[PDB]
């Protein structure tokens, strides 16, 4: 029986990225959320009066809904929007969750992984340069305060949504001194400040022969930012691709959701699968205190994708995005 | 026959047999090089072995490979290495590096007749070894900030990628795909990628393609198949990785995995398991891999008859009936009856 | 990280509810949270049947969070300071000035009208650290401590409280008369602590026995009392019988780094023995005390605003301050005034 | 205990003589000393070469003991640019950041400019003395070197606090801003604004070091003290060292919070007993002062500017033609007539 509406920013992104942003507008006024976009348009993902338009409208709000670009760029976590997200507003930590979903033919069943990845160090602050012609050099940075805050994050959202396993993903055998740091920092961190929770590591070459063949072993990853995007990939195939990939990106004063594969492989007029834009979109209704309308949305997609009817075509149906956003809206007004 | 690393060939001037080095290593080394002799002997190929010790040496504290070894293998121009042990630096990292050894060709191909989790992957990956992390340097900046220096250049990276392409002509496929991470945020990948496009043209029969490290294991795991007719080249930053989640595809684990260490003129063949110690004497090791290897080590060589004789058939097939396999593939056999069972279709 | 755990937005705040009329206060709290709609997420802890494994919980807990809401349990213990989490606190987080905010409510009926002191008492030494022994039989031997460092930020954090909150008076309270050295040094150390840091801030003494007695027959004479651990328990409840009892007095404990909300009286004459009936006013203005800490604070004003307006109005009060309500009435009533408000 | 080690009265001093020629002028201040009878005691280390990792570790050891120390030279190249071992170690154990060196015109030495006083101050822990160098191509070698703001805090107050003690009233920075205008230009920035908030009545002033060498051998009385990174210290220390006549006549000391040790300033950058005690003695007398002896130290510096004064017993190296044990007596002689 509330009293206000939340002002939410929201970054549609490109063509496909309106089309899945534009199922959550709907759906959420049909099921009428008290939440007022604040829609910003970015044309790039570099385009310099957008994203400084998105980046003082997250100061404002603090809570963000994202699309996609499908550029390279956005894919990967540069371009100027990603980098504003990260150098000014400092969200430092990715999360995807790798759920596998009740109606979609999987070759390996029942998957239930999050990978939660640095994001203001590594490959994205390093210094590239050719000094001598046919010579590049690349000097990356590994330090331990980044490195305890991923680390507590990825302990506290363990907690918080009862997993019981944190694993960190690394390469110390080769980088014994960078990736040594990260693996001690999060074992430390794990006995000294989380007991009740089962940390552990693994060598990232031996994750992703693990991850393809026994998946289940894992709980929470967590990594560096070089090694999250092929463990989001890993899992994104898993569970029967990008389409159906939530996330989240976290800062302390911040957070912006959004598809967590970045849809990176997800061609037409509304035939895009929605649900990772759906699915993120339910993460930020948790996070605002809403989430009885959280677990409605939720039960409804899980239900429509559950029977093969209205499916989008990625996942066997051959519905379009619009007609599978109906389907779920009207499974929204007779619940 | 790839003209990058090809082999200088020559008999022995006597016996009519090529000499090659062996290192049996050690672990289940010993056991399973017995298997490899015993079906080379079997199916009566052109060569007499000659066995190598390359026990880590050190020369001013730095690891050196013993002379023995050495000599030989620079001779021979050829060797044949099966697992060994974990001793001050990598044993493996020295080994390219004396023999001049620029490329590892990784394939990972399903066994026909062997249920596993993915069907009808046949990958080959080829990556660099001589820079990228493996020539990399860490230090500490301040207090609390590892860093780390990488270094690609455009020589190594035309010469895998060379490489690449006389081996994608050499075994019949029309696609070569590099494999890179975000080319404009990263000017190394970029480098790698503009080698690979003025190759290019020195090889019109070969279609090149690029794809972004993100898509292609997003591909790969969703489609093994659609790689079949391709060969991947990746910079050294990202070879661990890629051929690792291949092995995943095809087998599981690294159990049924041959490697190949091309070299200017030395070429290493090797399986990448390890040395299992605990499982060693017990007669329970897998030769496959070693076998498989030396079916690689064959064709580099030229006996392309033997080399389908003692894989066309032989392990193959006789990976197919539960009674043979072995403990690791959920069988019942014998490194000894699994041997001969193999010499039976031979 | 020195900092208030917090996540998009989201704080993370340890809550310790207590026994079950501490849970009954906790949830009015967690009802009028909900209802506003605050960022905050509780990280509950469950200290079952001064048990051991639960005391280390909620350390653990606010060596995470660094920001606490605490309940009461009505034994003895909790209520004077000692049993094993108020030790905990005081010896593993270091939190050593327990403040207590005695301000008289619009409808509330009292003997002296409106009273408006604060009482900062030091909680890591004096009783808090002594030892005592029985050495010879029949005879009981008392060793107390009374240092400079810990009675420098005793006295720095009342002056900076006063500075902050446009106090103008700042009474060290304390026993000279007698303990010439060791409440001789109390004494002195605030009052130079006065003089030379702090000179826009009136300081004074006063001997703690003619504390009490001005206490009960002239209140408005104080501003802020600061008293070492021994005296401040006895002006806390002079304090709350002053302003309607225990049930209406917001509490505070700080240390560097972390800092504890809870009721400053430990609902000490807090009986009202039943189900459904105790007051839980005290346990709200803590709790609008956390959120001006966190920096909410707008929050804080709505609530605080709606329960004066709510007690102003002798409807669905309480029964402690002559109401008939229960707790639930009462908050409920609250939340009401919050939708329209 | 962050206090000199002292007994009675009496101090534990550290003493590192060094090579042949250390021995030789270390030798002339334990005779000076004993002559006046001064409340220290000698823990000497020898460093040999034929034991010196195990050398450097009790000289290590012993300073932080003593916390004060006297060290010669070494004149292999190493000693003399402030690398090798001990250099290290004072550096990277002890955390000595400041090098300070002397450089006043002596009474009876003949020098093109006459009436020489200013003091160079060098950063002693970064830059040169932190770097990383790779060969990771054959035939190109690269340097990373860092250049922090806390260490150049720590570098400007010392010399700050250096002027003001010592009566100085210009603090120059010299740097390379023009060109490294990141990293040289932090250290002019930090340099001078620690200049106008923390130390009013000290002028600062900045100087490129390209035109600081032309202006030192030509005008060198405009400066007073000059403050620069390592990379720079050597080379207007050197300077410095020719303005005044040699090596032989230049004092110095380093410090670290909780550890001093003094030394010549230039590192005497050979025959039996003719080298100059100059240097080593008078920082000798800088150990002194710090003591709080410095009674002594009056006495001592009296005695060899007055000796040096009149050319009669001067070493060779100043243009007189006696041994460094005639010189050292001829001091120790007008010691006990004073």
């Amino acid at each position: 029986k509330y009293g206000g509406r939340f002002t939410v920013t929201l970054i549609p992104g490109d063509g496909v990225g309106k089309e899945i942003t534009d199922s959550v507008r709907t759906i959420f006024e049909a099921e009428n959320i008290p939440i007022d976009w604040e829609t910003i348009n970015i044309k790039q993902t570099d385009h310099k009066e957008g994203v400084y338009e998105a980046v003082e409208s997250l100061k404002r709000n603090k809570i963000g809904l994202k699309g996609l670009w499908h550029t390279p760029a956005d894919q990967t976590g540069h371009g100027s929007l990603n980098v504003a997200l990260r150098k000014q507003l400092d969200i430092y930590a990715n999360v995807a969750l790798f759920k596998s979903l009740k109606g979609v033919k999987t070759r390996i069943p029942d998957i239930d992984l999050i990978v939660i990845r640095e994001n203001t160090e590594g490959e994205f602050s390093g210094l590239e340069h050719e000094s001598v012609p046919g010579v590049v050099e690349s000097l990356k940075v590994m330090t331990r305060p980044k490195t305890e805050r991923i680390a507590r994050f990825a302990f506290d959202f363990a907690k918080k949504y009862n997993r019981k396993s944190v694993t960190a993903v690394h390469k110390a055998n080769i980088m014994k001194l960078g990736d040594g740091l990260f693996r001690n920092i999060i074992t430390e961190i794990g006995q000294k400040e989380y007991p009740d929770i089962d940390v552990s590591s693994i060598i990232v070459d031996n994750a992703s022969m693990q991850a393809v063949a026994k998946p289940h072993q894992f709980d929470v990853l967590v990594t560096p930012s070089m090694y999250g995007t092929i463990l989001g990939n890993i899992g994104a195939a898993l569970i029967g691709g990008p389409g159906l990939v939530a996330g989240a990106n976290f800062g302390r004063d911040y957070a912006v959701f959004e598809p967590g594969s970045r849809h990176v492989g997800l061609k037409g007029q509304n035939v895009a699968n929605p649900t990772a834009m759906i699915l993120s979109s339910t993460l930020m209704l948790n996070h605002l205190g809403l989430n009885e309308y959280a677990t409605r949305i939720s039960k409804a997609v899980h239900e429509t994708i559950a029977e093969g009817k209205h499916t989008t075509r990625d996942i066997g149906g051959s519905s379009s995005t619009t007609d599978f956003t109906n389907e779920i809206i009207n499974k929204l007004s007779t619940m | 026959q790839p003209s990058i690393g090809r082999y200088t060939g020559k008999p022995n001037p006597s016996t009519g047999k090529y000499t090659v080095s062996f290192i049996e290593g050690d672990g289940i080394g010993p056991e399973i090089s017995k298997s490899v002799k015993k079906i080379f002997s079997a199916a009566n190929v052109p060569i007499e072995w000659e066995s190598c010790d390359v026990s880590p040496i050190f020369v001013n504290g730095l690891t050196t490979i013993p002379d023995p070894a050495v000599q030989s293998i620079t001779k021979n121009l050829v060797a044949l290495k099966g697992p060994l042990a974990t001793p001050h630096r990598s044993l493996n990292l020295t080994l390219r590096k004396t023999f001049g050894l620029f490329a590892n060709v990784r394939p990972a191909k399903s066994i026909e007749g062997f249920k596993t989790t993915y069907e009808n992957v046949d990958l080959v990956l080829i990556r660099e070894n001589t820079e990228g992390e493996y020539s990399g340097i860490e230090h500490i900046v301040c207090p609390g900030v590892v860093q780390s220096i990488k270094l690609i250049t455009r020589d190594a990276s035309e010469r895998v990628i060379r490489y690449a392409f006389e081996y994608a002509r050499a075994i019949g496929r029309p696609r070569v795909i590099v494999v890179h991470k975000s080319t404009i945020q990263r000017l190394a990948d970029g480098l790698f990628v503009n080698v690979a496009k003025e190759l290019s043209k020195e090889y019109p029969d070969l279609t090149l393609e690029t794809e972004l490290i993100d898509n292609s294991v997003l591909k790969v795991v969703t489609n093994p198949s659609a790689y079949t007719d391709a060969v991947s080249v990746c910079p050294n930053l990202y070879g661990d990785i890629l051929s690792d989640l291949n092995s995943g595809l095809s087998a599981g684990s690294l159990g049924l995995t041959p490697s190949a260490n091309i070299g200017h003129k030395i070429s290493i063949f090797e399986a990448v398991h390890g040395s299992a110690p605990d499982i060693a004497g017990q007669d329970k090791a897998n030769p496959t891999a070693l076998l498989l290897s030396s079916v690689m080590m064959l064709n580099h060589m030229g006996l392309t008859n033997h080399a389908d004789q003692i894989q066309n058939a032989v392990l193959s097939t006789i990976a197919s009936g539960p009674e043979n396999r072995t403990g690791d593939l959920a069988g019942t056999a014998t490194t000894s009856s699994f041997t001969e069972a193999v010499i039976k279709r031979l």
